[PDB]
């Protein structure tokens, strides 16, 4: 519903999510963007954002 | 890969990273000096400026942002003035022309915003656009022209090879390109004349290395005997080693062939610094190409008046029948726009015959560099049908 | 990726993060000013 | 008046005959105004000795083909126009090269006269079949720069062919920006020179800068008055 | 009906044409067009930007500051010349008499002239010696090159006056004094400051001085522990200001013109609560530089690529380098070639000519030529719209050019000369089209246009930062950016953009405070903007709320400083 | 097959390209290695002649072309 | 074949200078050089401040002058003087009117020649009183005005371009002659009287060798 009220008509989308009484699961690039989470997408993705890296012990010796 | 940053607006942005450096180094007392003394522009912080700067990369943006390629990274470097200079080969992307257009600069401060613009958003690795896969940092207009001057076989030139029939042999043969340079060095052969050298360090074209060569056995050091310009020449020059010899006049259409071909066969940093050797010798060139214009230059096509006597001839049948009560209005201006198109595109041929093929009008739309043939149309011989209010 | 190809820009198979939508929202938008 | 400030010539060897030569920094305008100079300097004011013209046996009115070999006359033109020969004999010399029987030429095949040095006798010239003979006479004399043939004459058997006399081969420059201290157009001029094995780049250079110098001094000679002065040279 | 050969140019340039000829600004010194058409003259009489003779008499003083004209019946009358007034758009209007004592001036004579006129034409622009030729791409995609001399000689300087203004007001704490005793400066920064805290006149005042000091009233438990500390132990007093003083703003620099100054205490009006109020007027000459845009009446604009030293410009055979150069590919797809008609136009006039009428006046020449069979080098002529000069008679006098001192004559007749490579030394192979064109200066000037910023003021209410150079601002990063910077997959660069550079009210100071002490930048926190955002849906009656994975509401909302 | 590039285009993007799948997890991966640096100089490395002045990150990016890091998705 | 530089005069400020014999393709190559350094590094003198009593800045008028400042500082700018000096020396010029204030009504200092009195410098009338103070010093090329900060200097002073270079206009052809070829080069100078051709490009040539000295 965020980033329905945020594209167009505003004041029915937020009427409409008020007595439905939607919840936004904070999933879309934008939703996260207006949150400022980094965005589900290019180095957003969870296997790229959470990525370790530790030196070998091959180069760690020299 | 590269732009250039008025040095007070760097100064600005990495202002930090200055102050940091100005008390690494003992310029400053405290952080605080360090603070005033960039303020007031002492003379300690440009030094420090140069390596706070180091590899650091910055964003550039115009508007409109229409695509992605509307936003890219550049490695900046000072410049003298409080202008940022931009890098021609990436004009295209932005839509961006010197007519005035400003742009937006960002400096990402986190490593990950760092390497974000080091890698994704480098101008190096984005010559192609996203949406066509064409290339866009491509030569344009100058380059074009510079290149297609330099490319171009003028039969009857300057040290042009003639196998002569009498005693004196052939006198086109060059052992090497470097003696061609020198014979040009001196009014003895012209960059564009047709002529024969021995080429030892360019490959050949695919059928000339299966004939003197194994289908691959062509190495660096073996040579052979190539019949072209020493425009091409210097032109297959810039290509890399293992592209085959061209031996065309290069058209913009061809470079766009010979820069896909590039693309799709090889790592793109070479493409790049392709691209950029192509952008350095077509501004020399063009600059070096007399493209000039004058009003002698834009010629107008003799046969006008006649053309225009007598499509005049047809369009007064025209109204002669619409008077007679034989035509519908809207037929009769149906009948005047198909007349007035026809005389346009008449005077339009005849001028495009009476030009010679070296008139600079001429070379610029055709070479591919910039404009149509209907603003050549326009310029000399005749505007033609112009729309209505209503349209 | 492989249902979607080649990336246009990086010439080689689409990266398992591309956002393809608003790139071709972009290469469908951009030459929008030249539909006379 | 004033003074420049530390301007240097380094060098970085490519090849054993080549090298890149960077003046840096110059104060801005003044690499173009001594690229060019330098430039033509080194490809037209060097004396070097080269093959002037070439007389064959068994060809000399159809210069078509030679008997008993497989390269054609031109391509012997050209093979021999990339000789590499140093002569002090200023005045014109004659040398004759002679081989026979299937096998192979190359330069050390050629006997030369007292006086006149070939550097790359390594270097090929033409393949005899069997049973092929060849003579020939070569003509070298001293000179600058590349002349274009020079005619032929009265004498049949003879064909003039184009002299590169310049020791250097190929000679390219470019000018970069370089940053003095608040100044970041300041010109370095970068010259790439790839010569041929009769003296290296370093010489080369050395043997351009006296001469231009002595030029310049030719217009310096008019008086003497106050000019750019420079600490190291 | 200013730009010549009109008719010769598409509607789309000559519209930008007008448009710019309406934004030149005004040249230290100013230079009629060598051609142009006859509407130059009336305009600039009827604009009012010249003086004109009222009645008709003899000059009886001139100075750089007014002229007396004594009519014939004994009247006086006198003008007073503006000099160096600031105009509502910064430019310099100076006017200059042009009349010597003793002159004898008739009704409506032009007495002096103004900022952008000469002896009573209007002169926009300047004489430009132009070569059309691309050259080494520094004029790629209408960019230009200028010749070096036009700053060595201000052909293109221009003078532009700024107003800086500055009031001391009542405050709630009371009321701001115009000072110069400002806290904890060095005396030698105030060192061009009046006894009153105001800069001196004919100081050069560089970006960051002090223009007039002021102190406002600050309150108590403002004062930094530091400063608490410090007027108590030193017994200090109880003002407990701070320095709001006026600086000069970045990018800007100049001369103090002027000062003007308003006191409550003396009889001067000013708003309610306001005490004291002072204007300084700062000049400066701005020479032309890299980013500034110029243009011709056709509609031909573009922005100096670079100004290149004299002796690399192409010059002609007798070593007159050229002034401008202007890229080929420009001319042919605008539409606009009237731009080469009065280049061609131009060299005649600088050059004068002379039609060989001996056995007959040639055919070209019969039809408008009365008195343009001959001209003197730098004549002025006038070539009006829809009438004047033809084809024929252009190419006519193309041909008859005068030479130079050496009796060389230049430029042949289609219009072209050869050049010389004043980088190499070669001449460039092909005669290029040299010519004299009118240039104006536009003003849209980099000095204007330049600004950066690391951190600046930021809003009170969004708490982004302000918008606009006169506030420091920031750019904006837009939508259309964010979408660009979301193909790019740039993840990381989007959210620093938009929540440690822009809203992040602790994580920006974090990340300055991280880059002073070359630390990482540290993780970033939550925009403000939507915590503002949650504040109006709840004002309109909406209950919305944070929640955690399986949890209630999220609440939104010392050892530091002991150390 | 390419002249030594400078300063940003060092190392060629291709190369390093090769030692990850994608661009994003090179990213990633030199970021990390250089806030690794960056607080080993205030912890591992540098693995690499550190340049003059060598940003962290163009040493990280350095250390990624001789394959002195291994990293896990 | 050595080669020659044989100068010739056509008036007291423009001689001609034909070198030969030179290698052909090389005489462009010289004189573009001799040009690019006779237009860029030839030693002149020139003005680098004035102060005058009654004006504190550049932008105003001064009572019964009918130049202001500005007008009278551009006339100024095509002063042609030639200081031995090598320090900042002063000048001086006070005058009453009715009158024409021109070049000649400066005193030079000894060792400062001024080479055009007849330069108009301004007009004055019955109220008109002007009292200036140059200074003048030696250097090379253009340097523009130094800044009040960058000096020591006090509100007073009011820093001037300084425009050095005392060559005019410079210029020049080549005679190619084509088996024996060769080139002749005929430059061409033109100097302000400041000093003369002949002195000019022997100072250019003095720079050109001490420059091409680092071949080494
Ligand atoms: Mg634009």
């Amino acid at each position: 519903w965020l980033s329905a009220a945020s594209f167009q008509e505003t004041t029915r989308v937020l009427t409409d999510a008020a007595i439905n009484c939607r919840s936004d699961k904070l999933n879309g690039l934008k939703e996260n963007v207006i949150i400022g989470k980094l965005i589900p997408a290019g180095t957003g993705i969870n296997r790229y954002r959470n990525i370790a890296v530790q030196p070998t012990e091959e180069a760690r010796a020299a | 890969h590269q732009c250039g940053l008025p040095k007070l607006m760097a100064l600005e942005l990495f202002k930090p990273f200055v102050m940091k450096r100005l008390v690494d180094l003992n310029h400053a007392q405290n952080i605080k000096s360090a603070k005033r003394m960039v303020e007031r522009q002492r003379p300690q912080v440009w030094d420090v400026l140069e390596e706070v700067i180091a590899e650091h990369p910055v964003l550039l943006n115009r508007a409109p942002t229409l695509h992605r390629l509307g936003i890219q990274a550049f490695e900046p470097m000072l410049v003298e003035g409080k202008a940022i200079q931009l890098h021609p080969l990436v004009c295209e992307a932005f839509n961006a022309d010197f007519d005035g257009d400003q742009m937006a600069v960002h400096l990402p401060l986190s490593a990950e915003a760092q390497a974000e613009a080091r890698i994704l958003m480098l101008s190096s690795n984005n010559i192609l656009s996203p949406a066509s896969g064409r290339p866009l940092a491509m030569p344009r207009l100058d380059m074009v022209t510079g290149l297609y001057y330099l490319t171009t076989e003028v039969p009857g030139d300057t040290g042009e090879y003639q196998p002569a029939s009498g005693d004196h042999p052939e006198t086109g043969v060059y052992s090497s390109p470097a003696e061609a340079i020198m014979a040009a060095d001196r009014g003895v052969l012209s960059v564009r004349a047709k002529i024969k050298v021995r080429l030892t360090q360019l490959r050949p074209p695919v059928e000339i290395e299966a004939e003197l060569f194994g289908h691959s056995g062509w190495q660096p050091g073996d040579a052979w005997m190539a019949e072209t310009t020493l425009g091409r020449v210097m032109f297959n020059e810039l290509l890399p080693l293992g592209y085959p010899f061209v031996n065309k006049q290069m058209h913009k259409k061809v470079q766009a062939a010979i820069i896909n071909d590039l693309a799709e066969r090889y790592p793109m940093i070479v493409v790049a610094q392709t691209v950029d050797k192509l952008k350095d010798a077509g501004f020399y060139w063009a600059t070096r190409s007399g493209v000039t214009v004058s009003m002698a230059d834009v010629l107008v096509p003799p046969r006008k008046k006649e053309i225009l006597d007598h499509y005049e001839e047809r369009a007064d049948k025209v109204e002669k029948q619409f008077q007679r009560g034989a035509l519908n209005h809207d037929e009769r201006n149906e009948a005047l726009v198909e007349i007035w198109k026809e005389a346009t595109d008449e005077v339009g041929q005849a001028l495009r015959e009476h030009y010679p093929d070296d008139n600079p009008i001429i070379t610029i739309v055709d070479s591919g560099a910039t404009g149509n043939f209907t603003q050549t149309r326009t310029l000399a011989g005749m505007k033609g049908l112009v729309t209505n209010p209503k349209g | 990726a492989t249902c979607y190809g080649r990336s246009m820009a990086t010439g080689k198979l689409v990266d398992i993060g591309e956002a393809v939508g608003i790139v071709a929202a972009q290469s469908i938008g951009e030459p929008g000013t030249q539909l006379t | 008046m004033l003074i420049s400030q530390r301007p240097t010539l380094s060098e970085d060897v490519l090849t054993d005959n080549r090298s890149q030569f960077v003046i840096e920094p110059l104060e801005p305008g003044f690499g173009y105004t001594l690229g060019n100079s330098l430039r033509r300097t080194l490809l037209s004011s060097i004396p070097g000795a080269a093959v002037t013209s070439i007389r064959i046996d068994g060809v000399l009115h159809e210069f078509t083909t030679v008997p008993g070999v497989k390269e054609d006359v031109t391509e012997i033109i050209l093979n021999l126009k990339s000789l590499v020969v140093s002569s002090e004999e200023d005045e014109p010399v004659t040398m004759y090269l002679r081989k026979q029987g299937p096998g192979e030429v190359t330069a050390g095949d050629i006997v030369p006269p007292a006086g006149v040095t070939v550097h790359n006798p390594g270097m090929h010239i033409a393949t005899l079949n069997d049973k092929g003979k060849l003579e020939v006479e070569l003509v070298v004399e001293r000179g600058r720069g590349y002349v274009p043939a020079v005619q032929s004459g009265a004498e049949i058997g003879r064909i003039p062919v184009d002299s590169i006399y310049s020791p250097v081969l190929k000679v390219t420059y470019k000018v970069d920006a370089t940053r003095v201290e608040q100044r970041t157009d300041f010109d370095k001029l970068i010259l790439d020179v790839e010569t041929k094995n009769s003296i290296s780049p370093r010489d080369a250079l050395a043997s351009a800068g006296k001469t231009l110098v002595e030029l310049f001094g030719l217009a310096r000679e008019l008086n003497v008055e106050a000019e750019g002065i420079e600490i190291g040279p | 009906a200013m730009i010549p050969f009109l008719e010769h140019d598409d509607a789309n340039r000559a519209l930008m044409g007008a448009n710019m000829q309406r934004q030149a600004v005004p040249l230290v010194r100013s230079e009629a067009p060598l051609v142009g058409t006859g509407m130059e003259l009336r305009a600039a009489i009827d604009a009012g930007d010249v003086v004109v003779a009222e009645e008709s008499g003899v000059i009886e003083e001139v100075s750089a500051d007014y002229i007396t004209v004594m009519h014939d019946n004994g009247t006086r009358r006198t003008y007073r010349m503006r000099k160096f007034a600031r105009s509502n758009h910064g430019t310099c209007a100076n006017q200059c008499p042009i009349v010597d004592a003793g002159d004898r001036v008739e009704a409506g004579q032009v007495i002096a002239d103004g900022p952008c006129t000469d002896d009573g034409e209007m002169a926009l622009g300047k004489n430009l010696l132009v070569a059309i030729m691309p050259w080494e791409g520094h004029n790629y995609e209408d960019a230009i090159i200028l010749s070096n001399r036009l700053v060595e000689e201000d052909v293109l300087t221009s003078i532009h006056i700024e107003e800086h203004e500055i009031d001391a007001r009542d405050t709630k704490l009371g009321a701001e004094e115009i000072t110069r005793d400002i806290p904890n400066i060095s005396d030698e920064v105030l060192a061009d400051l009046d006894e009153r805290g105001i800069v001196r006149i004919g100081a050069e005042v560089r970006d960051g001085d002090i223009l007039v000091g002021k102190v406002t009233p600050k309150g108590e438990t403002e004062l930094t522990p530091e400063e608490r500390l410090l007027r108590a132990i030193f017994g200090e007093k109880a003002r407990e200001v701070r320095d709001t003083s006026l600086k000069v703003p970045h990018g800007e620099s100049g001369k103090v013109i002027g000062i003007r100054v308003f006191s409550r205490e003396d009889e001067d009006e000013l708003p309610a609560g306001v005490n004291e109020l002072v204007r300084v007027y700062v000049a400066q000459k701005r020479k032309i530089s890299d980013g500034d845009k110029l243009a011709g009446r056709h509609g031909n604009k573009g922005v100096i690529g670079k100004i290149l030293p004299v002796e690399d410009m192409p010059f002609l055979a007798d070593g007159t380098p050229v002034d401008i150069i202007l890229n080929t590919h420009g001319v042919p797809r605008r539409m606009n070639i009237g731009q080469i008609l009065e280049t061609h136009l131009g060299w005649c006039a600088h050059s004068g000519w002379k039609v060989d009428a001996a056995k007959g006046v040639p055919d070209w020449a019969a039809r408008l030529p009365d008195e343009l069979l001959e001209a003197q080098p730098n004549a002025i002529v006038s070539t009006p719209v829809f009438d004047g000069a033809q084809e024929a008679e252009l190419q006519g006098l193309l041909s008859c050019t005068l030479p130079n001192r050496d009796g060389d004559v230049l430029v042949d007749a289609d219009g072209k000369a050869m050049l010389f490579d004043g980088r190499s030394g070669e001449p460039f192979p092909y005669p290029v089209t040299v010519g004299y064109m009118y240039i104006m200066k536009l003003h849209h000037l980099v000095d204007d246009k330049i600004h950066a910023r690391s951190t600046g003021p930021y809003s009170m209410i969004t708490q982004q930062p302000l918008g606009g150079k006169a506030q420091f601002g920031g750019q904006r990063f837009g939508e259309m950016e964010c979408w660009a910077m979301q193909a790019y997959g740039a993840a990381y660069t989007l959210q620093e953009l938009l929540t440690i550079k822009s809203d992040d009210t602790v994580g920006r100071v974090k990340v300055y405070e991280a880059i002073v002490k070359g630390e990482n930048i540290p993780e970033p926190g939550i925009p403000e903007s939507f915590k503002v955002l949650l504040k109006e849906l709840q004002s309109l009656c909406l209950n919305v709320e944070v929640l955690s994975s399986d949890g209630a509401a999220i609440e939104l909302r010392l050892e530091r400083a002991a150390a | 097959g390419y002249d030594t590039p400078l300063g940003i285009t060092n190392p060629p993007i291709d190369e390093l390209l090769d030692r990850v799948s994608s661009k994003y997890a090179l990213v990633i991966y030199a970021a990390k290695r250089a806030r690794q640096i960056n607080d080993y100089y205030n912890y591992v490395g540098p693995l690499v002649e550190p340049g003059l002045q060598e940003k962290p990150l163009s040493i990280a990016l350095r250390e990624i072309h001789a394959d002195l890091l291994e990293h896990t998705e």
